[PDB]
RNA sequence: GACAAUGGUAGGAGAGCGUUCUAAGGGCGUUGAAGCAUGAUCGUAAGGACAUGUGGAGCGCUUAGAAGUGAGAAUGCCGGU
RNA sequence: UUAACUUGGGAGUCAGAACAUGGGUGAUAAGGUCCGUGUUCGAAAGGGAAACAGCCCAGACCACCAGCUAAGGUCCCAAAAU
RNA sequence: GACCGAUAGUGAACCAGUACCGUGAGGGAAAGGUGAAAAGCACCCCGGAAGGGGAGUGAAAUAGAACCUGAAACCGUGUGCUUACAAGUAGUCAGAGCCCGUUAAUGGGUGAUGGCGUGCCUUUUGUAGAAUGAACCGGCGAGUUACGAUUUGAUGCAAGGU
């Protein structure tokens, strides 16, 4: 029996087109050209899954060298010493107690200092 | 309370009126119908003969008075061309399309 | 005060009265959770810091279990025929902090 | 010589921003009471008032 | 989750006077263009304009070592053909000083939407006065 | 519950979604079917529903059968712009 | 430590390229051309070499706003020792 | 009739080998649908007329002979956020400020500023390639059946099978 292409080329192409809603002039409307934009933004961002966990490591690293230096001392003389006078466990995120709390960030350089 | 009169499939292009119904969009009605009895173009007394009939069925049949009114929207659609050739050089032959416009205008009341 | 706990293979610095992302643990909802395992707790007077600080344990309170935004996973190759389309849902776990 | 490309509508629409025409610059007829383009004569009945045609 | 972004209002900027006499022109310009990026400070994110506004006076008695007064060259272009002009860094001393440390500072500065921003929080001065005593500057001993 | 594996074009092997039609068992439909339109939903993927609008008489589901069984390109072919 | 031979079902391929190292031909010429052994590209993403299939480190099951390191790096652009 | 349902099945569902092309033999398309019943819009009003808007027939004319449903391309009119010192394969990930309020879930629209990022196929030792192809949207458009051959999976019997 004669199969007529029904109600799956409207379906397909729409279920394409509406993830591409948000983007400049013609790649919202028609199809071949919102189709092979929606295979590189689901490209680009595989690999901004990957680059995002080791650019927010650029800046925590920013933020504690910002804070030793006012305290006169390095970054590098200080995940030195927290890794080697105590056992303080590796963390960078926790440059959120330097924002903080002050009071809280100037005992661990001195435990730092303190057997170094 | 507001009226409206569509012409539609008058001969003139769609994009030569809508340069003059661009003109007398927001506009006070008792001075849109003397502005289109000043401009020399081709589609004014077309334009102007489909405004001379929202002025009348808003006096008319709706009973509201021809002193306070003011174009609202005034916008051109298109309709439908007509196919016509023209026999050019070297046995070749040019399609010329004559489009047609639809012509709405909407008088209001602030109301 | 504030505290430091380690959960997930990972440092969340928590106060009091607060919600959380954590994944998954071993829970029904309305239970109760205890952290054995806290790092720097106190705040500009209490102190104590320490490596793995002893003594301190913090307590929570789940309020529910579920799956996180499906992440479609799109990866082609250029001139050739190859592709792969995946999707995931990472379960976590909401908390609530009741006392350090 | 022929575009090299399909020009699109942005680049279309920005073109006729300076595309249109302007208004005819009317008076009041002060005798008959009507619009008149100014420094013409009355279409109606209608003197040019400074030469009472 | 828990990090912090300082935006539009939250943070304060406060001004720097450096005096720039007896010292070299690219050991200055470091501790210039990491002032006006904000590298001082914690509360530091990109995308936004934190840092100091830094101003600088004796601009006339900065430094080079060995014979860069005469063959450290400065070729500029102007897109008619033929015009390369040329410009030496000893009768730059003495002619304007204020343009020598405006672009020792600005060739050091980042991507150039908010690094145009960020270089105009600067203010070179030839001689030891400046009209900017009415933002309360400090001196800024820099290492 | 331990310890293991999992980049991939030519190509070999496996496992599935969907479309029209027929047979059998069950079922919705003018108190509104198919089709179309909008939506922030569900599954590991193709794909499945449901909620208001337009529409005006026929359509899905479970197991098995049979194919004119799936379109982004062929200076592809007819129609529209 | 974990492959290897045997019998049968189904195709593909017969245009190869740089670098390293033994030699021919050319001029101890070519990103030249013709053979032996090894690697990478072919069919391989990622960090480095400013940009750059073939050079150096290393083989992506998907998720995380955790951690320690290789080639290469620590004034500033640009993470880390003026 | 496990055959087609208006680009299908005859070239042809419409008065088809007909408009139309050729001196001639010969080549050859395009077309379908109001409603259950024409009850197919009396009369007033702007108009030279077309075409409208009321009143009316009808279950509905937002089914009026451009007559069932009415997709996309493409041209319009309105409005919440936004843009006139900037070098853009137009996206992505991090993110202030503004206007909203869904299938209720660690929501939606918009995007000042920062990081990474030279379209898709086809042929190649190798393409962003300034090598090839497509203006865009919609339909149609390619490993099939027969009678044999051989191996594999099933099943019925088995010195006998058919
Ligand atoms: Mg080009």
């Amino acid at each position: 029996p004669r199969v007529k292409g029904g109600t799956v080329t409207r379906a397909r192409r729409k279920k394409t087109i509406k993830l591409a809603k948000g983007y400049f002039g013609s790649k919202h409307t028609l199809y071949k050209v919102a189709k092979q934009q929606v295979m590189k933004s689901g490209q680009y961002a595989f690999r901004d899954r990957r680059q995002r966990k080791r650019d927010f490591r650029k800046l925590w690293i920013t933020r504690i060298n910002a804070a030793a230096r006012q305290h006169e001392m390095s970054y590098s003389r200080l995940m030195n010493g927290l890794k080697k006078a105590g056992i303080d466990i590796n963390r960078k995120m926790l440059s959120e107690i330097a924002i903080s709390d002050e009071k809280a960030f100037a005992q661990l350089v001195t435990k730092a200092k303190d057997a170094l | 309370m507001e009226a409206k009169a569509v012409a539609r499939t008058i001969r003139i292009a769609p994009r030569k009126v809508r340069l003059v119904l661009d003109l007398i969009r927001g506009k006070n009605a008792a001075e849109a119908i003397a502005i289109l009895k000043l401009t020399n173009k081709a589609s004014s007394p077309v334009i102007e003969k489909v405004l001379m009939s929202a002025l009348a069925n808003a006096e008319h049949n709706y009973d509201m008075n021809t002193d306070e009114l003011v174009v609202k929207e005034a916008y051109a659609n298109e309709g439908p061309t007509l196919k016509r050739f023209r026999p050019r050089a070297q046995g070749r032959a040019s399609a010329i399309n004559k489009r047609t416009s639809h012509i709405t205008i909407v008088v209001s009341d602030g109301k | 005060m504030f505290a430091i706990i380690e959960t997930g293979g990972k440092q969340i610095k928590v106060e009091e009265g607060q919600e959380i992302f954590v994944e998954k643990l071993d829970v029904n909802e309305g239970d109760t959770f205890t952290f054995d395992k806290v790092l720097f707790v106190g705040g500009d007077s209490v102190k104590v810091g320490a490596p793995t600080v002893e003594g301190a344990t913090v307590t929570a309170t789940v309020n529910k279990q579920g799956r996180g935004k499906k992440i479609t996973v799109f990866t082609y190759k250029r001139r050739k025929n190859s592709k792969r389309k995946k999707g995931h849902r990472q379960p976590y776990t909401k908390l609530t902090i009741d006392k350090i | 010589a022929v575009p090299k490309r399909r020009t699109s509508k942005t680049r279309k629409n920005k073109r006729r921003t300076h595309f249109k025409i302007s208004v005819p610059g009317m008076t009041e007829c002060p005798n008959c009471g009507e619009y008149k383009l100014s420094h013409r004569v009355c279409k109606n009945c209608g003197s040019y008032n400074g030469e009472e045609v | 989750r828990q990090t912090f972004m300082a935006n539009e209002s939250n943070i304060e900027r406060k001004w720097y006077v450096i005096d720039a006499e007896g010292q070299t022109l690219g050991r200055l310009s470091s501790e210039v263009a990491s002032i006006l990026r904000g590298k001082n400070k914690v509360t530091y994110t990109p995308h936004v304009d934190t840092g100091d506004y830094v101003i600088v006076i004796n601009a006339s008695k900065i430094e080079f070592t060995g014979n860069k007064e005469t063959d450290k060259v400065y070729y500029r272009h102007s897109n008619h053909p033929g015009g390369i002009k040329s410009i030496t860094a000893g009768e730059l001393r003495r002619t304007n000083p204020e343009r020598l440390i405006e672009n020792s500072i600005k060739g050091m500065l980042p991507s150039t939407r908010l690094g145009e921003k960020q270089g105009k929080k600067l203010f070179v001065y030839g001689g030891a006065e400046h009209p900017h005593a009415a933002q309360q500057p400090e001196n800024y001993e820099l290492r």
